[PDB]
């Protein structure tokens, strides 16, 4: 699954 | 007057659409909580500012790959950053999520896009310390893209950093392993994730063991010239990886789109 990543 | 020169439209991400009511240019507003700043900066009006106008100001002269920085405001307990807005646009990560692996040919003109303006932000001084698809403005009409997000940035220096508040996934194994890392072999190992990203759907690696261990599985054909320039940039030992020269002399990098090309081909 792709997902985002915060900082 | 900060209400009455803008038109304040929806949320984009705290960010807004806007419309500049001089001239009815498309802008977004973002507002930034004081009281959440990391690290604080000084203009040349001996105004204490947060870091990431300072670094926005360095790089907003003229024009480049980079998200230009149009006026800014302070408030009781935020400051208030006008910055240009693309329409229409999409940022790299939804365009990759939508597209799947992109075509070579469109992530060599995208990538070479990315790394003119990086050069541009090292050029001003300015380390952005957090390249990432999500950090990357596609404008869909003229095939242009544009870097945001300088909230994780510092000064670009030649000594060592010892903080770092970016993207793990795309910071480096000497982060990982030693909280310590240069600027520019940091930025070309995120790079290096960056490209593998374009070519290959995603990023390459989730877990810092994975990001530590120097192995790069290749799960979409990629040609054997951008392999290697992904596994150059992404060598363990920092001092091994390419110069931003380097990666655009590479000979996967030849012959590139111009944007406007880039756009008819692969965006209209
Ligand atoms: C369409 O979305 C945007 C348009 C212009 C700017 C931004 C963010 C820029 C920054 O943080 O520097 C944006 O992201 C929501």
């Amino acid at each position: 699954k792709r997902r985002r990543h915060p900082s | 007057p900060l209400e009455s020169q803008y038109q304040v439209g929806p949320l984009l991400g705290s960010v807004y659409s806007g419309i500049r009511v001089s001239d009815n240019l498309p802008v977004a507003i973002k507002h930034v909580e004081k009281d959440r700043i990391s690290d604080w900066g000084e203009l040349p009006n001996g105004t204490r500012v947060p870091m990431e106008v300072v670094l926005l100001k360095k790089v907003s002269s003229g024009f480049s790959g980079v998200i230009r920085l149009l006026d800014w405001f302070e408030r009781p307990d935020s400051f208030v950053l006008i910055l240009e807005r693309p329409e229409p646009v999409q940022d790299l990560f939804d365009f990759i999520t939508e597209r799947g692996a992109l075509q070579e040919e469109l992530a060599r003109s995208f990538f070479w896009q990315v790394l003119e303006a990086v050069r541009h932000c090292h050029n001003c001084g300015v380390l952005h310390r957090d390249i990432k698809d999500e950090n990357i403005l596609i404008d869909l009409n003229r095939g242009e893209l544009k870097l945001i997000d300088f909230g994780s940035g510092a000064l670009l220096k030649d000594t060592v950093y010892t903080d770092f508040d970016g993207t793990r996934v795309y910071s480096p194994p000497e982060w990982i392993r030693y909280h310590r890392y240069h600027g520019r072999s940091a930025a070309v190992w995120s790079l290096g994730i960056l490209l593998y990203d374009m070519v290959c759907g995603d990023i390459p690696f989730e877990h810092d063991e994975e990001i530590i261990g120097g192995q790069v599985f290749f799960r979409q054909r990629v040609s054997s010239e951008c392999q290697h320039l992904i596994r150059w940039c992404l060598a363990l030992r920092p001092s091994d990886r390419p110069t931003f020269e380097e990666i655009q002399n590479h000979p996967w990098m030849q012959d590139v789109l111009l944007p406007q090309e880039t756009a008819e081909i692969h965006l209209h």
